[PDB]
């Protein structure tokens, strides 16, 4: 592709770590800076990152990455330390480049306003869909404040990964909810196996609790 | 008897690091010092915020001039005009002078946060005719490429 | 690739009609055509509609109106016909304006692929919720295709007044699914009211279903 005109420069757009990453110690949880319309011609960028102000130097650089439409992809990733993103600091990625007038700084961090515990409920398949080969199980995930939330599923101490998960929904107090739906073979229902749905969140307990549903 | 007087061209002495500059004297004294060059007039190629400040100029003939303020700022955009006060039935001349003169398009001049006049592409907002409803803060607005940037605000005074 | 974009002028957007109103035949789908950023030194929009291609009328432009940041914003509607957008019909607006070096087209019409129908189950709550004042009542929809879709929930003839529905999640097999959550006083459903999801679709016989939940 010829490349674009990029009159306005490069722009930058901060992500905040997975929610299961900054709930689990044993896990890595990282701020991501990434910088797009990078040019051929002045494709350097340099990141300055700072956590409530006060700067760090451990961020990882990584290799330029050419795009389709013939620009850089840029990216700088800064590790956190679990309590300080839950306590709600602030981490600004600043980027600068030679396209720009001005360096471009971004600032990221944990949604504001008092947390609220999940509630979990599990609801079994609908008699209606028994005559399906795959059935239903149904994890409702609601009350709960911030969006940030993992959920998974399991069963027999293995997990199960065939689910799929519907994106927080602002209910009608302020708080979110979202349902998890695994499919699992109806014999394997049949059974009488117990199946879990696994939610992580910062105001639970743990950062964990752990619904099951089985034939009954 | 003879004094000096400094002059801008262009007239506008809130620029924009990378802008062309000339000061005109009617000996160059930047922030009170001296110059390379003590010929007619001094021209900044490329500004940057150190060629800010307070100049003042003097000839063989002419005494001391008064003090002529640069201010070099840094952004996208640059609200500027010939002066920030101006009087009843004035015209009021601003320009949104954007980095680079890079094109800019779908400008808006604001007055008080409101939109006052809108271009599809980049031009002046002239006014022939000052009343006391021009006072307040304005900025400008627009897009370079797809990036959509804004001035820092200034403000407009009249007075009767 | 070739994106050299239209810089410095008004711009067009094209909405498509509600869902619902595309499926009940009591109700009157409408294209979109919105344009912004029209100057006050050149005001004067003109639009053309196309069916298929085809050239319509009887499209209403409403007045010219003028917009908090200074700039004109114009819209125009067309009234669709409800099979004519279910068979897939294409509907452009095109854009003149002075400001325009070439005036602007936008097309849109449903999205394309096999239609396929919704299965809709209810749930009752958890028993775990039956502790709260409040329950929930769920309506889990699967199975369809396109992904447009309008779901309600319903008691004795009249709409529910608290309920959220998730936005259409992409599952496995290409299809969509989504939940209802319906919330409803725990006296309310221990009394044995009678709660209905109601779900309206392309692929359903006369559009609609709708699936009863109660103690
Ligand atoms: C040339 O080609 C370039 C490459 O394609 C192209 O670059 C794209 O430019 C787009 C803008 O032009 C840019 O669009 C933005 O996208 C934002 C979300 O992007 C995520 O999801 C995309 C798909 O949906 C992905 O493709 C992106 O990669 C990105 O994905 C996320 O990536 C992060 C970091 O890797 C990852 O988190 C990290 O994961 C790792 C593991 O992988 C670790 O776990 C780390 O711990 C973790 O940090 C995420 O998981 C991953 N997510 C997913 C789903 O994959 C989107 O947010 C932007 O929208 C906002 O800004 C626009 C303004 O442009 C607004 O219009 C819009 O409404 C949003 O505004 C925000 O709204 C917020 C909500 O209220 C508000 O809070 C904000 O304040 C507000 N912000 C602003 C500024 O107003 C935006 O759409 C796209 O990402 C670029 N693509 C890539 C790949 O980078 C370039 O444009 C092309 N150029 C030309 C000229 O053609
Ligand atoms: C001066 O002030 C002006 C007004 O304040 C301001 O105008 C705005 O300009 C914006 C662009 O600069 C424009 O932004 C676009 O917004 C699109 C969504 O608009 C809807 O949603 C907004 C909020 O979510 C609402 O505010 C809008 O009004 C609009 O709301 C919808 O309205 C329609 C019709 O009215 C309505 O449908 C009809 O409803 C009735 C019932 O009432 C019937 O049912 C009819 O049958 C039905 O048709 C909807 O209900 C209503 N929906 C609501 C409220 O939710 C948004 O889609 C645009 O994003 C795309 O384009 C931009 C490019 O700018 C991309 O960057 C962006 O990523 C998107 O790109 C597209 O993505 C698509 C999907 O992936 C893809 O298909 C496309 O290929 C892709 N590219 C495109 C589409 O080009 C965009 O954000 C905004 O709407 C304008 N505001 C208004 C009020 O009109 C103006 O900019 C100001 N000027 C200056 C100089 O400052
Ligand atoms: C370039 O960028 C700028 C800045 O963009 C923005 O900032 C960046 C960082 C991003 O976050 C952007 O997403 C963000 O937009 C763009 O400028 C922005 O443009 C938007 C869209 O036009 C504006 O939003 C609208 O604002 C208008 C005007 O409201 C003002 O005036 C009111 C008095 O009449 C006042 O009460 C308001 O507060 C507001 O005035 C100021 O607002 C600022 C907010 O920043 C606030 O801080 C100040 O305190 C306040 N005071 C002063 C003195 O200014 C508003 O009308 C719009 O609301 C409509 O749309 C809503 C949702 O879309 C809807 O809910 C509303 O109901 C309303 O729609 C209509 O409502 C009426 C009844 O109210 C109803 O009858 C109608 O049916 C209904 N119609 C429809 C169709 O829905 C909306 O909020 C931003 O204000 C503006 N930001 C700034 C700082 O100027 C710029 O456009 C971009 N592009 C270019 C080329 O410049
Ligand atoms: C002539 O005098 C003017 C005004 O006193 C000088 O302008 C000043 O220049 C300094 C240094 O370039 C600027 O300092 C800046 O401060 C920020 C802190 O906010 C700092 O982060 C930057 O790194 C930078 O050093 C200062 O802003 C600026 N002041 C004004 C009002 O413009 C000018 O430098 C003098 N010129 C010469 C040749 O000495």
């Amino acid at each position: 592709c010829p490349a674009p005109e990029l009159l306005g420069g490069p722009s930058v757009f901060l992500f905040p770590p997975k929610p299961k990453d900054t709930l689990m110690i044993s896990r890595t949880p990282e701020v991501t800076c990434v910088v797009v319309d990078v040019s051929h011609e002045d494709p350097e960028v340099k990141f300055n990152w700072y956590v409530d102000g006060v700067e760090v130097h451990n961020a990882k650089t990584k290799p330029r990455e050419e795009q389709y439409n013939s620009t850089y992809r840029v990216v700088s990733v800064l590790t956190v330390l679990h309590q300080d993103w839950l306590n709600g600091k602030e981490y600004k990625c600043k980027v600068s480049n030679k396209a720009l007038p001005a360096p471009i700084e971004k600032t990221i961090s944990k949604a504001k306003g008092q947390p609220r515990e999940p509630q979990v409920y599990t609801l079994p398949p609908s008699r209606d869909e028994l005559t399906k080969n795959q059935v239903s199980l149904t994890c409702l995930v609601k009350g709960f404040y911030p969006s940030d939330i993992a959920v998974e599923w399991e069963s027999n101490g293995q997990p199960e990964n065939n689910y799929k998960t519907t994106p927080p929904v602002l209910d009608s107090d302020g708080s979110f909810f979202l349902y998890s739906k695994l499919t699992v073979d109806k014999s394997r229902w049949q059974q009488g196996n117990v199946f879990s749905c696994s939610v992580m969140h910062e105001a639970l307990h743990n950062h964990y609790t752990q619904k099951s549903l089985s034939l009954s | 008897l003879p004094k000096a007087v400094v002059f801008l061209e262009p007239q506008w002495y809130r620029v924009l690091e990378k802008d062309s500059v000339t000061l005109k004297c009617q000996q160059w004294f930047h922030n009170e010092s001296l110059i390379s060059s003590q010929a007619s007039s001094y021209f900044i190629d490329a500004a940057t915020v150190d060629d800010s400040g307070e100049y003042r100029c003097q000839t063989q003939l002419s005494t001391l001039s008064d003090p002529v303020q640069l201010e070099v700022h840094i952004g996208w955009l640059l609200l500027q005009a010939p002066r920030w006060v101006f009087k009843e039935e004035d015209p009021i001349h601003l320009r949104c002078h954007s980095w680079k003169n890079t094109a800019l398009h779908k400008v808006t001049y604001l007055q008080n946060g409101k939109g006052r006049k809108y271009f599809h592409h980049n031009s002046d907002f002239y006014i022939p005719k000052a009343t006391l409803k021009d006072s307040g803060s304005y900025f400008c607005r627009g897009l370079v490429g797809s990036k959509n940037v804004s001035s820092e605000t200034v403000q407009i005074t009249i007075t009767q």
